[PDB]
């Protein structure tokens, strides 16, 4: 679970990097689909899923808006992300094994874009937080 | 893995440009902070009391450099990785009692530290090749069944 | 894996005594209940509305029996498992879009269903051999890097 | 997270099988050490870690008493298992990757001993519960 120290660390990091949320999301989804090609099928209804796609860019804004929502809802991620859980489990049928994949890709992108801010201490709390986000997104699955 | 020529080129390029003395210490100290149960294997390295101490610890630095040089034998013969690491796998398991999960945690820290150094040059295709290579080494070290 | 003669004997004994028509349906229905996102691949099988319907579903039963017979090719040549399952791996990934994680979840359900049938004959050494065998098949199906 | 349905299911299963907790624990630890030999090192201070050991049998009572505690504390596993978390993380230094291993071995043993009671519906809730136990045991690790 997240301690007060973890919550403060995540909020301070997000304060620093959130200006670039849309770019982070575009890059993280772009990487997930290339490096973990089992994920591409969930986006295949879009007219373009190739590198540089405007559908990936648009969706990246939404994904990191989901992460911003989670930062805002960090004191109770289950309640905060319940609607997104239902969407991924029931409407979209995304296999929940994939949440940790996108979380790793978000960590890689933040490291590429904010190497100064993304210290080991920022990383431990953000990884705990993304684990909590994955668990909350898993809420409606079983 | 049947490596493509492109994968071989990307792995060779990455390791040719890598400063082991910078990346090695950062990867291991990052692992000891993000996954701090791994500190148990380094109790004799001196100060591991807080993040500042671990990052500055020269014994941690030497060991992280060892890890990266330990990847060289895999880079030099990418078609014989499981056999090449059989003795290192035995050392970490029978003598050191390293949990096999810990290899994957350190590999993710190496990837994240390399991503910070390379920045936008750490493209998705670069990440894919580098992670595939580390996954093959991690499987050899952890003695995974295949 | 370098199989021991004992491992080969245990795997042969287990599969010789297994009632595929009992174990197969129970393993797959158990997977569809414990890890219900796997139901997505079987939307055309008829009633999957609740546990009772899934356990009674004859299309699920036929498919679970298929899975177990699918293990026979591995049992018959335990030293060529990755190659033997290359085409099944391509089918489940490129045509069916099965997540590679799902193979491990079903294998654990097969182990738990076999443990219920065998009872105390499902000794630790029996479990070790049977899980090692399934791990090698799971790695081939999931196309794991090694 | 555990729903009211999950909590009721776990309590009803435990009501049925808890009479055999000590035997379940002996068998589950015995299996973990043989099938996942990386775990044996944590018990190697005992004079006997071989199959049939009385130290394994004694420890099995304690492990399943920890599971009984968790059943009793199922509404708030983090608070209920906090002391055991600290013991595993700080005094014993057990790598937290191993909790899911022992959890699988407990499921295998319950299936061998209570095939009638351990239905698929009992298994989904018990697996969710053991995931929660592992997360609570992970509380003091980072
Ligand atoms: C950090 C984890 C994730 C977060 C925060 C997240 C967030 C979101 C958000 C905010 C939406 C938009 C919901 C709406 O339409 O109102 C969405 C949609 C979607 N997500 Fe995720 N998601 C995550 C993980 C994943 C993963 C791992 C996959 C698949 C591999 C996935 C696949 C999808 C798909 C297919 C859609 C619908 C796109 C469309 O509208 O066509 N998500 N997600
Ligand atoms: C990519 C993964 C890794 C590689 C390639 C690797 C490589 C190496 C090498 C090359 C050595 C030196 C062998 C010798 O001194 O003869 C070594 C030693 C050692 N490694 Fe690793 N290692 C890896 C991961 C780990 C992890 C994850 C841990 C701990 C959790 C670890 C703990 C140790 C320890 C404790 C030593 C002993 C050295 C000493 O105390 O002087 N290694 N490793
Ligand atoms: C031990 C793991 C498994 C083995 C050995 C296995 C084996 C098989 C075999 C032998 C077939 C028949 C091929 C054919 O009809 O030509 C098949 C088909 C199929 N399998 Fe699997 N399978 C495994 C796991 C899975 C999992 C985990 C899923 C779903 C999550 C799955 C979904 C399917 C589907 C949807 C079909 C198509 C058959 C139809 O719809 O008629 N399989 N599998
Ligand atoms: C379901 C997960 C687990 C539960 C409920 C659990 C429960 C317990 C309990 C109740 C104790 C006794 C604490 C005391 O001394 O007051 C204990 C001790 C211990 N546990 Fe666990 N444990 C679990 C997982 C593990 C795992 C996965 C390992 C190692 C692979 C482990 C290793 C130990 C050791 C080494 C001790 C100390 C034994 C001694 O007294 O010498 N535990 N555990
Ligand atoms: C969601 N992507
Ligand atoms: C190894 N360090
Ligand atoms: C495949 N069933
Ligand atoms: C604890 N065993």
């Amino acid at each position: 679970s997240l301690s007060d120290k973890d919550k403060a660390a995540v909020r301070a990091l997000w304060s620093k990097i959130g200006k670039s949320a849309d770019a982070i999301g575009n890059d993280a989804l772009s990487r997930m689909i290339v490096v973990y090609p089992q994920t591409k099928t969930y986006f295949s209804h879009w007219p373009d899923v190739t590198p540089g796609s405007p559908h990936i860019k648009a969706h990246g804004k939404k994904v990191m808006g989901g992460i911003a929502l989670a930062v805002s809802k960090i004191d109770d991620l289950k309640t905060g992300l319940m609607e997104l859980s239902e969407q991924h489990a029931y409407k979209l049928r995304v296999d929940p094994a994939n949440f940790k994949i996108l979380n790793h890709c978000i960590l890689v992108v933040i490291s590429t874009m904010f190497p100064k801010e993304f210290t080991p201490e920022a990383h431990v709390s953000l990884d705990k937080f993304l684990s909590g986000v994955a668990l909350a997104l898993a809420e409606r699955y079983r | 893995v049947e490596w493509t020529d492109k994968e071989r080129s990307i792995i060779s390029d990455i390791f040719s440009h890598m400063d082991y003395d910078d990346i090695g210490p950062k990867a291991l100290s990052r692992c000891l902070i993000v996954y701090p149960w791994t500190q148990r294997h380094f109790s004799g390295f001196g100060n591991l009391y807080n993040a500042e101490a671990i990052i500055g610890n020269a014994n941690v630095a030497a060991h992280g450099i060892k890890v990266l040089h330990g990847l060289d034998r895999g880079v030099k013969n990418m078609d014989n990785i499981a056999a090449t690491y059989a003795d290192l796998s035995t050392l970490h398991s029978e003598k050191l009692h390293v949990d096999p999960d810990n290899f994957k945690l350190l590999s993710d820290c190496i990837t994240i530290v390399l991503a910070a150094k390379m920045g936008h040059a750490f493209t998705a295709e670069t990440q894919g090749a580098f992670q595939k290579f580390l996954a093959v080494v991690v499987s050899a070290l952890g003695k995974q069944y295949h």
